[PDB]
Formats: structure tokens, sequence, C-alpha cells
RNA sequence: AGGACCGAACCGACUAAUGUUGAAAAAUUAGCGGAUGACUUGUGGCUGGGGGUGAAAGGCCAAUCAAACCGGGAGAUAGCU
RNA sequence: GCUCGCCGGAAGACCAAGGGUUCCUGUCCAACGUUAAUCGGGGCAGGGUGAGUCGACCCCUAAGGCGAGGCCGAAAGGCGUAGUCGAUGGGAAACAGGUUAAUAUUCCUGUACUUGGUGUUACUGCGAAGGGGGGACGGAGAAGGCUAUGUUGGCCGGGCGACGGUUGUCCCGGUUUAAGCGUGUAGGCUGGUUUUCCAGGCAAAUCCGGAAAAUCAAGGCUGAGGCGUGAUGACGAGGCACUACGGUGCUGAAGCAACAAAUGCCCUGCUUCCAGGAAAAGCCUCUAAGCAUCAGGUAACAUCAAAUCGUACCCCAAACCGACACAGGUGGUCAGGUAGAGAAUACCAAGGCGCUUGAGAGAACUCGGGUGAAGGAACUAGGCAAAAUGGUGCCGUAACUUCGGGAGAAGGCACGCUGAUAUGUAGGUGAGGUCCCUCGCGGAUGGAGCUGAAAUCAGUCGAAGAUACCAGCUGGCUGCAACUGUUUAUUAAAAACACAGCACUGUGCAAACACGAAAGUGGACGUAUACGGUGUGACGCCUGGAAUGGCGUAAUGAUGGCCAGGCUGUCUCCACCCGAGACUCAGUGAAAUU
């Protein structure tokens, strides 16, 4: 399990944006972006022993890169898996 | 009226795979002559 | 049985069929069947006749799609069924049984140097321990003149005699309902799903 | 019971017209054929080129087939322009 | 934002394969959209796909490939075992309402189900690479019940009419409630209970089966639907207050009976027929050695775990396949009312759209059509095309024949609406009351109410009542071919090709033949009523120009032709009108060829 410097690597950058909002106050869910692999245990033991608060469930789902052009080559977007922690009851930052 | 060209993907890579390729003696041969020739991709990436 | 038919309409205008009102209606015996892929089941039928002593009571006829010939169900004594030929003569709750003895009448089997000469005789064995090859076709009979000397002689259907070991069973009585010959198919669709594919003609 | 009858979806295109730098390197319109059986279709596999397949037209084999395409012998041969 | 129109068994919606962000918002107009575009499937930047119960993955498996070993062969390779891949099959489980600019059976709330493990209590003969059960199957046809759904009535909320009438027998809306559990009814299957033995199931069994006895006849199993919980709920016509006028917060009445009825469930069922219609896994049962104070199985409670992958969007197409925002094709699901037998035909409900160029004049000419003085095939190779009939009931219906057919032969009369039998009839369905009992999802009378054909009489209006659309012309003679069928993708759909039956020869299994240095394989897991080749092609006269068939044949045919009734601008011989081009204008804008 445990491990540290595993669930250090999961946690990438927390994620802003108009859902992520509106869901912190009515649905108290935070929205993360985690790593390529990123399992339910990791997520899970990442926000409940990093952020230290209660973790109710999880869930995942893969962001697919986009198509970016900008000259003579194409170009990609890196992929990356959205996170959604929904807590018990307690709310945080 | 039916265009000769209908897509399926697992008929393309049953055939035209990159193990279907390999499997064989001489599919190793055109796999030399495209690493001679030097593509970027060489039949299809799943 | 058969039966003609009203020409209604042609093609079906002179089918004839050849069937049984006597058989049953549905399903056979499920775990003596196997796939038999080239779409017909395969009935396990004991050619051999190797369970000798016990005998056994008929229960009911079945049809065969694989050969021309019909079969029977039996019951052994001891809870055992299998199935053999069914010969013309059968009828429900007869008491088959094989043996050394093997008394004289159509059902039973028994080795070729006490075969009564002049009766028909089918299903015979030629090689040790194989069985089951001549006479499976429907409307054939093999009758013996000769057995004496080291081989028996047999008066085959194809017109020729040979002569056999006497070291091997063989079925007494005769096969069943000769009608087969008879059916016609009354129209080109009745040869489609029976597999035969038309004929190209050479100088067509 | 029915390769039975009429007639839908569906399949092939017989007639007539149009189309020939077209909407389309074969399609539309109006009659016409089948329409529960010799029907059709999805998906998956097999049969490969002096070969396969063919209810036999010498049809088809990726818009090409009286011997597919690619590469090689080959800058072949040509008595022709 | 208002009005008109189209599709509406689609031109609508969720989807499969495929596509790859085309999905949503802000901004921009170089190109891209056949015109402009301020808009967009174009660019710029940001966002958006939430799973124990959806699918994929996974277990096993048909066709088929690889196939460690192994047989054979110059190399290569042919073949193949034990195995293993291979969904187009089977195998765990969830519904309702609500929400955002975009996603939902995945997000909030309420309520269930399923797999494995841990702990506690209590009980216990547990144990497969073994056996049995079941998984596990073709085509066609019919009957009943119910649901979704539609209508009527009641009830609830809002109104009294922009022009005659409208407090009424009025008009508008609603009348939704799931999954699961319990009950086991319509319906289907099987005769049960107890006891003794067993050569079958490689040994075994209390299990499957068989063989002997006693009792009872209605017990056991599967199985749509209705009722209770689910639901002192949510949703709801219509309301009340604060407002970026977009919405937010809260409240919210009735929410039921009858009729009709699905291609949908009972039904992988029932009847019937022959062509006789996959295998395996999970699960239950039974034991072998062993374990039998252990371990495993069983009942309840609590806890833990159910991972990874796809989830935006079109999908009978502007996004896939045709180089395109192209008149082609592309798997199946949902299938409202009226008229009609119908998924055909005409209109409307929800929904999506008016097809990415238009505006003028109404000339010649081209195309799609409509009507038409008189004639009705005189036109043309050719009734090709066009025109004409087209539906139901009654009398009635010919030549021929294999007796099924021709036939709906042709030909004579009626078809609308309103009252009578009957203020709605035959039929179907069915409330309340009476009676009996295990006492129930139960049965016999009986008709309230609802729905509802078909025929007769009488009256009446229109030129025309099959009133529109859809919707066979009819009768005779004859060639070939029995018939339905097949083809030269993309100029010939025929007499050419195919045909069941029939005629001839050979083949006894280690079968003929074919395929191969050999091994191996088809025939065939077939057995002389079977197998391979040849010629012919229902059938009658028959085979002495007569089965490379002679002569005909009912029916059949995108097969060749003639006549007869009617019909028509096909023609005499062209006239007018409705449309799209052609003429002009705004913008874009080539080719063949030189």
């Amino acid at each position: 399990m445990i491990r540290e410097e595993r669930l250090l690597k999961v946690l990438r950058a927390p994620h802003v944006s108009e859902k992520a909002s509106t869901a912190m106050e009515k649905s108290n869910t935070i929205v993360l972006k985690v790593a390529k692999d990123a399992t339910k245990a990791e997520i899970k033991a990442a926000v409940q022993k990093l952020f230290e608060v209660e973790v109710e469930v999880v869930n995942t789902l893969v962001v697919k890169g986009k198509v970016k052009r900008h000259g003579q080559r194409i170009g990609r977007r890196s992929d990356w898996k959205k996170a959604y922690v929904t807590l018990k009851e307690g709310q945080n930052l | 009226m039916k265009r000769t060209f209908q897509p399926s993907v697992l008929k393309r890579n049953r055939s035209h795979g990159f193990r279907a390729r390999m499997a064989t003696k001489n599919g190793r041969q055109v796999l030399a002559r495209r690493r001679a020739k030097g593509r970027a991709r060489l039949t299809v990436s799943k | 049985a058969v039966v003609k038919c009203k020409p209604t309409s042609p093609g079906r205008r002179h089918v004839v069929k050849v069937v049984n009102p006597e058989l049953h209606k549905g399903k056979p015996f499920a775990p003596l069947l196997e796939k038999n892929s080239k779409k017909q089941a395969y009935r396990i039928v004991d050619f051999k006749r190797n369970k000798d002593g016990i005998p056994a009571v008929v229960e009911r006829l079945e049809y065969d799609p694989n050969r021309s010939a019909n079969i029977a169900l039996v019951l052994y004594k001891d809870g055992e069924r299998r199935y053999i030929l069914a010969p013309k003569g059968l009828k429900a709750g007869d008491q088959i049984q094989s043996g050394v003895d093997a008394a004289i009448k159509p059902g039973n089997t028994l080795p070729m140097r006490n075969i009564p000469v002049g009766s028909t005789v089918h299903n015979v064995e030629m090689k040790p321990g194989k069985g089951g090859q001549l006479a499976r076709s429907a409307g054939t009979y093999v009758q013996i003149v000769a057995r004496d000397g080291a081989y028996v002689t047999l008066r085959l259907r194809s017109g020729e005699m040979r002569k056999v070991e006497a070291d091997c069973r063989a079925t007494l009585g005769e096969v069943g309902n000769a009608e087969h010959m008879l059916r016609v198919l009354g129209k080109a669709g009745a040869a489609r799903w029976r597999g035969v594919r038309p004929t190209v003609r050479g100088t067509a």
C-alpha cells in the first residue's frame, strides 16, 4: 500500500472550472487531475492521507486530448485523468 | 450501391496487422524493406 | 407409409413422402448426441452388442437422419438405454437378448457358426471386433446357403458371394421398410437442403 | 399443406424517357418480376493468380480480368512512328 | 417573435460498425460554405464523457488458424496430438424523479439485487481432471389473458367568448406512478409418497436410471398478469413573493372505472409436418483416496472488496463508405389518432426541417404535366408510350383439363345521409344483488353501464354517393419452353444456363476415383434403396422425324405476332393554361478546343 512516494506522484494539479465550483457547493466534490493509471485505492488513500479529509466516493474519467493545428506539422495535447472526490460531510478549500 | 471499401478494423488487424505480418517469414522482408526505406507509421497502431 | 398428394400446385404436384406415423414427435435422447459438424445430430448406436446375457425391452422407435435405416431404443435390466438397428418385425414391448444362445427371432445377435441355412441375416461383422459395416442401407437382405468349412459364404446384395470367417457376430432378421427408393422428391427445391448441388453439364 | 394468388418493407433492373464535362467513373422517375422460400442480410473464417471460384457468361477476384497489382530480369525485343 | 408549408413505419429519437472532438461557449472573416454572411461541421482560446448493477474486459466454445511433442520430405514445407487462441453464443446484479450551455440507469435523494473474503452465534459428512441433471436449439399455423397505448365518463383547476348562438348534453389541460419482495391466479409440464435390490453410469454412490411391493388420486414444478409494500413520497394543471427579467425559494387540487387492442409478454409453450433441427462453461446432486476435536458446506448479522477500458456528437447521414456540405448504399429498436383489412395510401400530435444563391419580363425553343371542337389506331417496324378498367354485395359465369384450376370470366342492379324495428340490433366484454364452501387472486344465475358490425323499409340533397388518394382492361388463335428460378457488375435477362424424375457403366470397405517424393485427407464417422461420370428433362401418344426426344398439353411467362368492345393529341393538326430552364440584372464561376 504505502509506499508514501507512490501516492505523492498521483496528484498532479488541482483543476478549476465552472463545473467544479458548482459541484463543490451542490455535491461537495473536488475535481483533481491525476496520473495515467491512477487506481481508486491510490486516489482515495492520496486524498485521505495527503489532504487529511474523509473520502466517501471516487470517480474517474479519461480526458482525451485534441489536435492543435499551429503551422505545417500536426499537434496533440497531453492526456490526463479527471478525478471526482466526494467527501462524507466536511468541505475544505 | 455498395462500395469496394467496407470498414472492418478486426479484419484489417487480423490480416494486415503487426503480429500477422511478424508471424510470417516473408512479412519480415516487408518490414525489412520498410525499415530500409524508413517510413514513420509502419502499418497501424492500436 | 406413403401417401400421394393432390396436384394443387406444380412441384407439390408429385410429392410423395416416405414416413411412418407410428414414430414419436420431438427431441431424441440428448446425452447420446454430439456436434457432428460438416447440421445433423449423430446418434450413438451399439453395433457391436458386447453386453451378453442381459435382456432388454424396446420402448419406442426413432428416426435417423444420418443413415437411411431406422434405429431403436432398448432398455437393459440394470438401467442402461442404448440404440440398436430396428428390424421390420419389431413391436412395442419386445424382449431382445444377445448372448451365445440367441434364440431364433428377428432382433438378436450370434456368431456366424450357428446361423441356420436359409435365414435372412443383416449387420454382418468381418473384422474381429469392429462390426457394423454390412447392410446399413434400407431395403437390403443377405442370405446364406452354405455355412460349412472354415469360412461361411454370403450372398450379398450387390450380387456376389463372399467368404467371411465364422468367429464374427451377426444380427438376425432383416432390415425395416424398403420404401426409401420410392421417394422421388417431387421438385427441384427438395434437393437443396440435402447438400447436393446442381450438376454442371460438360457440353453446356 | 403451398419454390400457391394479389400486394408492403426488401432484392435484381425488363420496357419507355432522361443522364454522357451528370447528383452518380451505372443513378433517378412511371409501368413491370419475386414477395415464407432455389429468399435476403450482419459478423467471423477458408479456397490466390498458367490459380481460386463459377445454377457455365470464358462472368468476378477491390471503379481493371480472353490470365490482378507491386518489385525484379529490363534502358528486353520492335523489321514501326 | 408572428404566419404558411413538408416528413411524420420518416426527412423524428437512443443506439452498433466506422469517424475522431466534428459536442458546448466567447471572439474573428484572409481562405474555407458554389452568392453576401455579422453565422457555422473554418480558425483562435476555454470547457465538457463521473459505473459492483450500461457495454467492453473475463470463463468456456462452433467455423477456422497457430499448434510445444510426433510422422514424412533436398532445404523450404505437407500433416497433426496433448493443449491454446478465436463472438456472430452462454454465464453476477437497479429503477423512479430532478439537475447543467454540453454528459447520466455514471451526479443528489429514496428504495433493491449480485459475487468473493473476514469476524461472531448455531448446525453439519466434506471432498473432483469423475458421473447424472440442466444449459441444449428446425419450419409453418391457431386460441385466450394482460400491459404499453387510444377513446368515453367522473373528478380537479381556468374561462363565457374579436361575428349568429353558447351556464351548457360547453370548451382547454391532467387523470404518471418504475425496479425489487411477498402473494401464485390465467396457462403449461409431470401421477405422487414410503420401503427392498441392482451385471448400466471404467471403482463408487443416499444421486440418474432400472427391477419388485402398499396407499391416494390431486400433490409437485415452471410460469405472463392483478393486489399490498415500495409511495404520510416524487411528479403534477394551476399558483404566491425577489429579480441581471434569464430564473430562484416555497406551495400545489384530481391523479380513477369501462371499452378496444398491439408485430409486445405468457410462449425456447400448444397443434401439425419432415428436411429430424451446435458444442462447452457457471450451478445443483452423488461419491472414490483423504479429512473426519481439523478443514470445507449451510442460516443470520456487521464490515471490507468488485479493478482496467469506452461513455462528447451525426448515424435511412452535411460528420461512414462514393476525392465534396454529392438525387447512391449502409445492422437492427421505439411504430399515435381518424378513413381503411393492412408497416401501402391522404391529414394532423411530439420532434426535425423549407434542401447555402436570388430578384425581374412572361419571347422563340426544351422538360414535367393538365384540359380539349369532330373522328377513334387512320401515326409508328411495332396500341411503345399515353388513355381506359380498377372496390363491395345479389342473379349469374363459357372453350379446356392432370379435375386443383380457367374466374374476380365477361356481362345486368344498388352503394351518401337521416328515423323505424333498436331514443345502438347480432356479437364480444362486463358492474351490483342471491347461494355454497376449503373460506379465495374462488365458482353457477343475472343483467346495470360501455363498445359495437351486417341487412330491410321510408324520406331527402347533389350533374356525378366505389364521391379524394391508393387501387386488374376484357374475350379468341398460335411458335418455343413443363414451372418458380440463373447470368455476360457497367449496351443482349432470350429458344442460352439450371431442373426433380428417367436411361447406361463401374465400385464389398484398407471400396471406385481424386489429392500427394511420403505421411495424411475427401468420398464418409456412407455401406449396393450407397457412391463418381455421361445423355435427357413434369406429363399423354410412344421411342420403330421419334430421350443429341417427334406430335400436343391445364396452369405458368419483364417471351413473338394478329383480330374483337371501349379508350384516348400517337396521328389528322395542333390550341390554351400551370411549373422548372432558356432572356435581363446583383455575385461566384470552368471545360472541350486553339
